[PDB]
RNA sequence: UAGGAAGAGUAGUACUGCCCGUACCGCAAACCGACACAGGUAGAUGAGGAGAGAAUCCUAAGGUGAGCGAGAGAACUCUCGU
RNA sequence: GUAUGAGUAGCGAAAGAAGGGUGAGAAUCCCUUCCACCGAAUAUCUAAGGUUUCCUGAGGAAGGCUCGUCCGCUCAGGGUUAGUCGGGACCUAAGCCGAGGCCGAUAGGCGUAGGCGAUGGACAACAGGUAGAGAUUCCUGUACCAGUGCUAAUUGUUUAAC
RNA sequence: GAGCUGUACGUAAGCGUUGAUCCAGAGAUUUCCGAAUGGGGGAACCCACUAUCUUUAGUCGGAUAGUAUCCUUACGUGAAUACAUAGCGUGAGGAAGGCAGACCCAGGGAACUGAAACAUCUAAGUACCUGGAGGAAGAGAAAGAAAAAUCGAUUUCCUGAGUAGCGGCGAGCGAAACGGAAAGAGCCCAAACCAAGAAGCUUGCUUCUUGGGGUUGUAGGACACUCUAUACGGAGUUACAAAAGAAAGUUAUAAAUGAAGCGGUCUGGAAAGGCCCGCCAAAGACGGUAACAGCCCGGUAGUUGAAAUGGCUUUCCCUCCAGAGUGGAUCCUGAGUACGACGGAACACGUGAAAUUCCGUCGGAAUCCGGGAGGACCAUCUCCCAAGGCUAAAUACUCCCUAGUGACCGAUAGUGAACCAGUACCGUGAGGGAAAGGUGAAAAGCACCCCGGAAGGGGAGUGAAACAGUUCCUGAAACCGUGUGCCUA
């Protein structure tokens, strides 16, 4: 349930690569902040990550 | 359940009519009925007047009758008590 | 089962084969009939409260089928059965003829 | 019978399914004792009653 | 106390009170150990003489004679006595 | 599946004897007398656990480290009775579950209100009898706890009995 | 259409031509647990509230309905806080759980092993966990393939080809287009524009909703006009809008009829067999019957049959619908998007000269005088319009039902299981997991006598056979015995 809820984008996963190429394994998250917007005829506090909130969103 | 759904059958043995003489009567009621519904039960069915019902639960015991094995039903039995100004209940 | 209980009979095949005699059972469910003055067994049977005596008594023993047809009353021979309708009532006619049975 | 159950105005069917189990009892009441020779109306009577439930049911759709 | 309130206590009489367990073994041949196994199994009671004592020896109430025997009295092995 | 080891090891702590009885058959089953063992137990209750092993009448194929007429074995019938005993309809501890809620690739983790959960708290019955098997349960005697109806008196009605 | 009350042998009591048992379609009943849903719980158990009714003199009892959580939505109430929201209550729709140990889409994702060691690599996006489905899923109507000439949506099979490539250039990994086939099908939105309302009143504006119009690359549409047409015709519940209803035919689910040898004779317990004669055949499939049956039985070929329910096809009913050309002022054609830097992944392609596609984070266009691709990139040429959606068949699999087949097995084989098998048994539990088929054609399963408590025997009897007598067809070897011909202290 943390993801955006505009353009829900959230963790996916890849590798970690190094020197002679050894493979781990890690992760990449979405750069979520949590703010107070209109989700609804109500204000509320949801995830909204920084890229969806850098043209047209409400109070913030 | 009804009155005849609550007692099945008489119980007729050695004990049970050593006491039919003390005005005490031995049933098979249902699984699921509780003393006070046998009270009046009785009292339709046979319109005896009743001091009080004692029960008692039976397991059921392991039977064989070649390489197979099962258990008898599991029993629920009644015993029922008149006042002494009433009928009887005539086994017969 | 092509043979009905009470008719007359022929036996076909058998250590008791050219005998006749009526119908006394019928079991379908093993395809067996049980027929009089035939097939007859010895059982040496421990008396009882039935038949107090015991003894070794002689009585008929079921015998299949298909040792078996069916004798019409035109002239007395087995004959194969044919199924004829008359109204709403089957009946059974023999392929020679022979009326109904 | 059936036919000849549902000649009955839907009340007096109520009384004689209420009939037959009064003998029902009864005939469980004389086998554990052992004063029971017919024992094929235990049978018969069982299925007098589920006869009569059923046109009840049926009637009431 | 907040609240509810036209019914309330008293005496005498009669009646009402549901469901589950209850058998049997339970320092044991019936439980845990594959066994009718010299092992293990919480708690309450637990007498008399002598005795500080629930120690020790002999007994009371009560419970037992142990699910292969008899007969000889060698070597050797084990547990005891000089 | 069947041999050799081989009629060999073993037969699992312990004191038995005789006289009657039953029986086809007795060291081993029943009765009697004597003797011996335990006795802060090898005695009496009761939790856990086991589930019919409890009682009666028949039985001797298999089980019983031998024997068996016997048995916790086989067959067929029986046997467990509660307002007051232990538990529920009463209460909570550790712990567990957990509406909304907070976290988190999914799955889920944590947690408030709330609720379950005795090994503890509260709570009204005692003494006798019962010759096959049950007893604060059945029967006799005398009680207690909560409630209900009915009869007779008392009291009070909104400045308001309870 | 004549017996029946299952295995199950058999005792009793009964039921059936006033047509039972039996077979098929459609109904009714369906305890308790289980998503389990009134609360709780150690599985099949315990305890309730509300409304109505019923029983007793009343308490005690009984019957019938409602009462879980969440998502969407309508109404009524309603805090800090004046309006209002949160919250609270009621009414109506939907979900939950299972599985076929199969097929497939997505999220997450090993190691043993190979490289004759091992770390890049392989095994492998495999095993496994989780979610979502469907009878199929996924893909799919060109910002495509390709090159002096063109094709025209996807998918699957044959080739291309172990080729071009990738690779501690090691072990190894490994395409695609053309060509040949199976099957064939195309569509709907967003935006300019038009009509209607409401809100913010940014105050004569934008911005939200409803209907029409329109969806394309020789650019198309809007917009101006010419022409026809509002059911003349066309299409449809598998995409293209959606919900129903009749009739006819077919098919599935019980069934009916159905030819011809009792032929003679031999052996035999018994004839279907040998020998000698006949017949039927759109039927000489299979099975049974006392040994091997086209003519004994059930049947088979052929021809018939459906009250009731499901399926399919067609028609009717019903429902809904504008499509041609000419201009091009002016307007529209999917924005934090396409791309780029950084870090990863998928592409046969391991960062490499690395095009193409996707993810996280930053920066960040043009918009028809426009944009993308043709394996870095630039110029020309050619092809094509991304940042919205839907779509049948050709393809994959079998827990199942019907009819069949096999140079498949035949009881240590074939399923673990031909037999009351996931049973007995083993484990605290997850879990592991057997052994065990055959009397006889017919029980005709040994009346009776003798020894014995019985078991077990010897006669008698049934049977073709009892040396077939209740692990019972056949009955080998190991192993255990009795008698004896030759030898042996
Ligand atoms: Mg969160
Ligand atoms: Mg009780
Ligand atoms: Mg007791
Ligand atoms: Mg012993
Ligand atoms: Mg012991
Ligand atoms: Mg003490
Ligand atoms: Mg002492
Ligand atoms: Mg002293
Ligand atoms: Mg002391
Ligand atoms: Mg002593
Ligand atoms: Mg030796
Ligand atoms: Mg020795
Ligand atoms: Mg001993
Ligand atoms: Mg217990
Ligand atoms: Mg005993
Ligand atoms: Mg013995
Ligand atoms: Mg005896
Ligand atoms: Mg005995
Ligand atoms: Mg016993
Ligand atoms: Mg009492
Ligand atoms: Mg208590
Ligand atoms: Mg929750
Ligand atoms: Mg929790
Ligand atoms: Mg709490
Ligand atoms: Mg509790
Ligand atoms: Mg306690
Ligand atoms: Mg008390
Ligand atoms: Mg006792
Ligand atoms: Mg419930
Ligand atoms: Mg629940
Ligand atoms: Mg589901
Ligand atoms: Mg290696
Ligand atoms: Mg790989
Ligand atoms: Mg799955
Ligand atoms: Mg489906
Ligand atoms: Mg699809
Ligand atoms: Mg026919
Ligand atoms: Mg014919
Ligand atoms: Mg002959
Ligand atoms: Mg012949
Ligand atoms: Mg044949
Ligand atoms: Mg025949
Ligand atoms: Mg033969
Ligand atoms: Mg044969
Ligand atoms: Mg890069
Ligand atoms: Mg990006
Ligand atoms: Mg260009
Ligand atoms: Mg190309
Ligand atoms: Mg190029
Ligand atoms: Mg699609
Ligand atoms: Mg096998
Ligand atoms: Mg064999
Ligand atoms: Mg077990
Ligand atoms: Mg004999
Ligand atoms: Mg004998
Ligand atoms: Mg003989
Ligand atoms: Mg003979
Ligand atoms: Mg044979
Ligand atoms: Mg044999
Ligand atoms: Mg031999």
């Amino acid at each position: 349930a943390k993801e955006c809820v505009i353009t829900g984008r959230k963790s996916r996963s890849g590798n970690k690569r190094s020197h002679a190429m050894n493979s781990s394994k890690r992760t990449w998250k979405a750069n979520l902040q949590k703010v107070r917007i209109l989700v609804n005829g109500k204000p509320k506090k949801v995830w909204v990550s920084a890229r969806a909130l850098k043209s047209g969103k409400v109070e913030r | 359940m009804d009155a005849r759904d609550i007692i099945k059958r008489p119980v007729v043995t050695e004990e049970s009519t050593s006491i039919l003489d003390d005005k005490k009567y031995t049933f098979e009621v249902d699984t699921r009925a509780t003393k006070t519904q046998v009270k009046y039960a009785i009292e339709e069915i046979f319109d005896v007047k009743v001091a009080k019902v004692n029960v008692m639960n039976y397991k059921g015991k392991l039977k064989r009758m070649g390489r197979y094995a099962g258990y008898t039903n599991k029993r629920r039995k009644a015993i029922v008590t008149v006042t002494a100004d009433s009928k009887e209940i005539q086994f017969f | 089962m092509h043979v009905k209980k009470g008719d007359k009979v022929k036996v076909i095949t058998g250590k008791d084969k050219g005998k006749s005699g009526k119908v006394l059972a019928a079991f379908p469910k093993k395809d067996r009939v049980l027929i009089e003055g035939i097939n007859m067994v010895k059982k040496h049977t421990k008396p009882s409260n039935i038949n107090p005596q015991g003894g070794i008594l002689n009585v008929e023993a079921p015998i299949h089928v298909s040792n078996v047809m069916l004798i019409d009353p035109k002239t007395g021979e087995p004959t194969r059965v044919g199924y004829e309708v008359k109204g709403d009532k089957k009946v059974r006619v023999a392929k020679k003829s022979g009326e109904v049975i | 019978k059936a036919n000849d159950i549902r000649d009955l105005s839907t009340t007096e069917i109520q009384d004689q399914e209420k009939a037959l189990k009064e003998e029902l009892f009864n005939l469980r009441f004389q086998l554990a004792t052992g004063q029971l020779e017919n024992t094929a109306r235990i049978r018969e009577v069982r299925k007098a009653i589920a006869r009569m439930k059923t046109i009840v049911r049926e009637r009431e759709l």
